């Protein structure tokens, strides 16, 4: 059926006709630009435009597709760069995929879930040890600009070398290109879908970008396969929805946001879950991002997402500048799943690691006992420091933490801890691969392996 | 020697206090502007 | 042809015949009882077009004829633009035309260091090709002298032209700039666009696009690294809020427009490096209430690579350029992009200058005597490093007297390497003052 | 001809007038005037410039066929007028045939020259630190009872350059007292007083600055220098807000319309320094803004600050503490700077700003006497005395030659021996002595516009001789050591 535009402006269009139009149905303007019928009024149809509206005018003809907002999905999207609608921007042919999924779908119910007890290794010592992330968990990455929020997500994706879905919202093009370039270098692009709604694009794209990325991931989830999705970031997607709502003349609330700004993030994140054995037993892990202003956790949008997600990884500016990179604040950051999303090896060694470092920072601010704790704590900080784009395997992490916690670095200077770690792992990789192999298979440190490591360390110290 | 230490910490604490209040001020400053406008625009939309 | 129906300030409603309605953002001309340029905004219905005026709407009448150009506001482009002065509409103010509105390139297609020649910049805060730099400075400190330098250096060395955009500038400062560029003889390799505070918000909105469009053609066709000088970028966002309210959009946080990030996004993303060549934008940014949490400056910071903070304290000493080495920063300063050596030297210089600044309070009362043997040497080196960061500017021949000097990256790295190690501990403090290369240091050392 | 449909709150909707111009003067049938702002589809929104008590539905309105214009000339000098240009003082009519439109375009980029001509306010704090040139726009901003109007009045008295004191939303008794102050000083003869008091409608307040600017422009284009004073734009902004809200224009930040910035922009920009080709006349602006609890961050202040060429921020704390005028040195700035200063002042007050910047940094340490070294102690003693020189009594403008000597005294350290409390009296008595005996030193500075090495040595001897004579009020006297 055909309709005619009466009013147009600000990425909104009122349409005459389309009498039997569905709610949230995809419409097509005569220039090839798409739209979404939100408000079905008595004698008009309020439509939001998903594109440029510069050549959309009064009198222009709009047609029905007869399909409720939906995007194609499949294996074709792997190693491709697409927009919310699902059109490739990279310029590497079209996306051959017949299977489609609706953007708005209900999340798994209470009965259609299983408790998260499967580690998703980021490859970052600070995260894996202190704030572990399981398959189906939602871990918020929150902090100021240039704190290393994106870096953590990229390093996580590289460590999966689990399907990845990097959703970019309100990002500069050159950043998305550099992220794609980073994945190519590491060789992690082959199993990574890149949804991109950059700053130039309309508010509609930014609003949709997370829902499209989630829909793509759900296809794998329901088939009984594991997925990781990354929203970078929901702060800009919130700002985009605020713009739309204010243009539609919806009444504003706190920080000029609409009432359903919490509801926006709620439905999105909840769809990330760990399904039951009856429904395959697939997963879909979420790494949402929020950009705080002057480390203001108390702000409206942060508090909303914090209350939804299953733990947070608060990054600080002061720590980042001081040299602690990644700059994860140990005291504030938490994992709600916790030990359940950790292998027994890591659980034992890094059981009371977060507590010791929380005591250290307290003591730092201000005996024999206290002096030893400061010297120990200072060296532990150096181990938690990790260079960019360098994910470590789980077996390598446990050994590095075991070294520090037991107090094998106490003799060595603090500045030489980083080089000691690197050279030690090289030695164990070469000679004592059996120790690493044991941890990989068993997922535990044996009493034999403990005594083996001790002797290996002592022998290496002499050589060092 | 002890005063040096005592007053050094006091100055460092004062710096921290200023930063916390300045953020709280800007939070309020922005909020008050946002809140006033929403009430004004709310009354305008009521008529027409 | 159309007819004016309603007028309410810079907003004008026009009637058109049924199916001959102008497209959005199309320029419409109307004769004043001078020619007023209106730009289409909204479609009200019943063939009514709400438009935003690009000049004062005083003298208009209901029923006056309004001609449709059938395209967005066009502005001149090419070599003829160089050494001229234009407005937002693209008319000569000193007595091909492409549209200002266009989408940026696709991010996949966009190519993933800009050697200035200045020691302070290259080392401590290196600029980026196609990146966004921010020029912080007090009142009459050295903004225009620096912008003239960057024009002179990149025009001379790389050969690329520049484009200045006075977005809500003082008209007095525009006159001062004109004479300053005229005396330096850098007018020939500079294009000027002006949309000063005098004009309505419609101009200040689009004036940035006009200047950017000109720069984009110099980038794309000519194939050269072009400079874009914007003062002030905030005033675009400010103008955005002013029009937004009058159009009848409900305001967002702190009474800004709801499409603040979008408007800014469309502008900033066009300012980017392509495979062919780049455009380097040196922007000025106002921060309302000295509040960096304010949405306007908060949103801008996302787009930007580098910052150059000019301080009065360094200007008062006589250190030119008076770049604050600690406060100023750059995102690309990492071991990955620039190598490990540069990163090591850069941070080591900052460490020395930081410790020197910490001891200022103690030195003010007690002095040098109470400091330890190690600290005494660090202070001596720090002072010498501060004075070595000073450099002769090509633009500043009238000021200093001596001609300017350009220092390559390799010379810069090696110089500060030797200073940190303490190879030039014997040389006096005056030897480091206002010099480029290492040869000129040793040459001046003998004379003293 | 047109007919009124709606009327109330100084607004009137008119049927008819099909080919009416925008901002055209309309005439109601009682003789009251109006301005057609909003030309709607089937109505014309008009603001009334007068009493609207006998303006009703059905009353007939006629076209004049003219955009707002006001008479101008030499006749306005020493007269008190309303925005429209009708005399209120009651001293005959204004004989002037020449007229000018209120809305006129400001000088272009090419039709200007760089400001390099000092406009002496006669205030030590301003002239030295934040100088004002001919064609410059210097904002005077601060809370109530900080001495904003006082500075402007003192500036006008010092010109004894044509003056134009525009009063917006002021009480009548204040405007009368200002006129009385000008008569006493004898500065009224070259001063035009535009007055749109609180009783008047919003239209008058909205127009008041544009009328005062138009009057000044007549002199500007003829190649003569002018000074205009807006007291104040805060109330004119509030007046325009009222009009816009009544016309049902959508509000923004602080309930203001979108073009509240644009309102002040067109007004202030018209103040400029013309080129040699167009005579080379000037028109200096002294706009005023009334801050609330020293809130510079507020919408209207920030708007005007971003337009003007420097600001003179007055503080309440400083005013009450005794620093009068209460100009905050750190925040206040002059964008023109040294260009709008004579060489004499530039040399002496070149590193005055630096010394006082160091003083405020040190100031904390001052209470703890003799716990510091020698260098810092001297700076505090110097700085404290410099503050006393910057203090100046109301309605007492000093000549430029008198200022340079007073600053030269303090900066060189001639007041170091004299107590801090006796600095003010030392300054007064010194100038009296130099005025009487050593007029040649003042005359030299006036002509040459610099302090000679001879004059320096002369002053030193004059100071030393005076110190011996000077009886210190508090405690024993001290000359030198
Ligand atoms: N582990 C790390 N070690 C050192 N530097 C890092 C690390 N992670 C990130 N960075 C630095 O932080 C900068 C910004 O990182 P990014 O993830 O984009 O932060 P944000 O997401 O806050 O913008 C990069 O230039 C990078 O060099
Ligand atoms: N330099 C000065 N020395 C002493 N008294 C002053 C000085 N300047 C102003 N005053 C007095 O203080 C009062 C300030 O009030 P006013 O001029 O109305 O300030 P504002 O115009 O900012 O409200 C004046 O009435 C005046 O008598
Ligand atoms: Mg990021
Ligand atoms: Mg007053």
């Amino acid at each position: 059926e055909i309709g005619t535009v009466i009013d147009a402006g600000d990425g909104i269009a009122h349409v005459e006709g389309l009498p039997s139009v569905m709610t949230q149905e995809l419409l097509e303007f005569p220039g090839g630009v798409l739209g979404v019928a939100l408000n079905l009024d008595e004698h008009s149809v309020g439509a939001v435009i998903l594109g440029e509206f510069e050549k959309i005018e009064e009198g222009q003809q709009v047609k029905r597709t007869g399909e409720v907002l939906s995007v194609p999905v499949g294996d074709a999207f792997l190693g491709r760069v697409v927009n919310p609608l699902g059109q490739p921007i990279d310029g590497q042919g079209d996306i051959a995929a017949e299977t489609r999924r609706a953007l708005e779908l209900q999340a798994p119910s209470v009965v259609q879930r299983q408790s998260v007890s499967e580690p998703l290794q980021t490859g970052i010592k600070a995260i894996d040890a202190m704030t572990p992330i399981g398959r189906g968990q939602r871990q918020l990455i929150i902090g100021d600009r240039k704190t290393g929020k994106t870096a953590v997500c990229v390093d996580t994706i590289l460590n999966q070398r689990v399907r990845c879905v990097y959703v970019a919202i309100g990002q500069k093009g050159t950043t998305i290109a550099s992220v794609k370039r980073a994945l190519e270098e590491g060789g992690a692009m082959e199993y990574t879908t890149i949804v991109a709604a950059p700053a130039s694009d309309a508010a509609g794209f930014k609003w949709l970008a997370p829902y499209t990325g989630s829909a793509i991931g759900q296809h794998w989830m329901y088939n009984g396969k594991h997925v990781l999705i990354v929203f970078d970031d929901l702060s800009k997607q919130a700002d985009a929805y605020r713009a739309i709502s204010l243009l539609l003349r919806r009444p504003p609330g706190r920080e000029a946001f609409p009432g359903d700004v919490f509801y926006l993030h709620s439905r999105l994140l909840e769809r990330c879950a760990k399904l039951s054995d009856e429904l395959g037993g697939g997963s879909m892990t979420g790494l949402p991002i929020i950009e705080t202003k002057a480390n203001d956790i108390s702000a409206f949008i942060p508090t909303n997402v914090i209350s939804i997600t299953d733990g947070q990884c608060f990054l600080e500016s002061d720590l980042f500048n001081q040299g602690v990179r990644p700059a994860i604040n140990v005291g504030v950051s938490v994992s709600r799943v916790g030990g359940a999303a950790q292998i027994k090896a890591m659980k034992e060694v890094a059981g009371s690691l977060r507590l010791d470092l929380s005591q250290y920072r307290e003591l730092e601010a201000f005996d024999a006992a206290s002096k030893a704790q400061l010297d120990r704590g200072a060296r532990l900080v150096e181990l938690l420091k990790q260079p960019q784009y360098s994910p470590l395997a789980v077996e390598e992490q446990v050994v590095a933490i075991f070294l520090g916690t037991q107090g094998h670095l106490d003799s060595v200077p603090v500045e030489d801890v980083q080089r000691f770690e690197s050279e030690l792992l090289e030695h164990v990789k070469a000679s004592h691969s059996d120790i690493f192999d044991g941890i990989r298979e068993t997922k535990k440190l044996s009493e034999e392996a403990e005594e083996k490591l001790v002797s290996v360390i002592n022998e290496f110290k002499k050589g060092f | 020697a002890s005063r040096r230490r005592a007053m050094k910490s006091a100055t460092d604490n004062a710096d921290d206090l200023i930063k916390a209040l300045t953020l709280a001020a800007n939070r309020e400053r922005q909020a008050q502007i946002t809140q006033e406008i929403s009430e004004i625009v709310g009354g305008a939309n009521a008529l027409a | 042809a159309g007819r004016v129906v309603r007028i309410t300030g810079p907003v004008v409603d026009v009637e058109f015949p049924r199916g001959s309605v102008p497209e959005l953002f199309n320029a419409l001309h109307a004769e004043i009882t001078k020619t007023l340029t209106l730009e289409v905004a909204q479609h009200l219905g019943d063939s009514l077009v709400r438009c935003i005026s690009m000049q004062p709407t005083d003298g208009l009448v209901r029923g006056v004829e309004v001609t449709d150009t059938g395209a967005s506001i066009s502005v001149p482009v090419g070599d003829g633009v160089k050494g001229h002065v234009f407005n937002a509409l693209g008319d000569c103010l000193d007595d091909e035309h492409w549209s200002i509105h266009r989408k940026p390139p696709a991010f996949s297609d966009l190519e993933p260091m800009l050697e200035t020649g200045l020691k302070v910049v290259d080392l401590l805060t290196p600029y980026v090709r196609g990146g966004k730099i921010a020029l912080f400075g007090g009142a009459g400190v050295g903004k225009t002298v620096l912008i003239q330098e960057m024009i002179n250096r990149i025009a001379r060395n790389f050969g690329g032209t520049s484009v200045f955009a006075g977005v809500g500038e003082r008209t007095r400062e525009g006159n001062d700039l004109w004479v300053e560029l005229a005396d330096a003889n850098v007018l020939k390799d500079t294009a000027l666009v002006f949309g000063q505070m005098d004009e309505p918000p419609g101009t200040r909105m689009r004036v940035a696009l006009s200047a950017l469009t000109m720069a984009e053609f110099f980038r794309d066709e000519q194939g050269q690294d072009v400079l874009l000088f914007i003062d002030n970028i905030f005033r675009f966002t400010q103008a955005g809020s002013e029009v937004s309210t009058l159009l009848g959009r409900m305001p967002s946080a702190v009474g800004y427009q709801p499409t603040l990030a979008d408007e800014m996004g469309e502008l900033q993303e066009r300012i980017t490096s392509t495979r062919g060549r780049s455009i380097t934008s040196m922007q000025a940014v106002y921060v309302p209430a000295d509040d960096y949490t304010d949405p306007a400056p908060a949103t801008t910071f996302a787009h930007l690579d580098a910052t150059t903070e000019l301080s009065r304290a360094v200007f008062s000493k006589g250190i030119f350029p008076a770049v604050d080495p600690l406060a100023s920063s750059s995102t690309i300063l990492d071991p990955a992009i620039v190598g490990d050596e540069h990163y090591r030297v850069a941070q080591e210089v900052i460490r020395i200058l930081q410790r020197y600044k910490d001891l200022q309070d103690i030195i003010a009362i007690l002095g040098i005597d109470e400091l330890s043997e190690e600290d005494k040497q660090l202070v001596n080196r720090a002072r010498r490093i501060e004075r070595f960061l000073s450099q002769n500017m090509m633009a500043a021949e009238q000021f200093t007297g001596q001609p300017g000097s350009t220092v390559p990256l390799k010379e810069t790295i090696e110089a500060f390497d030797k200073l940190t190690k303490g190879e030039f501990d014997h040389l006096p403090e005056q030897a480091f003052f206002l010099i480029g290369g290492l040869d000129d240091l040793a040459k001046k050392a003998e004379s003293l």
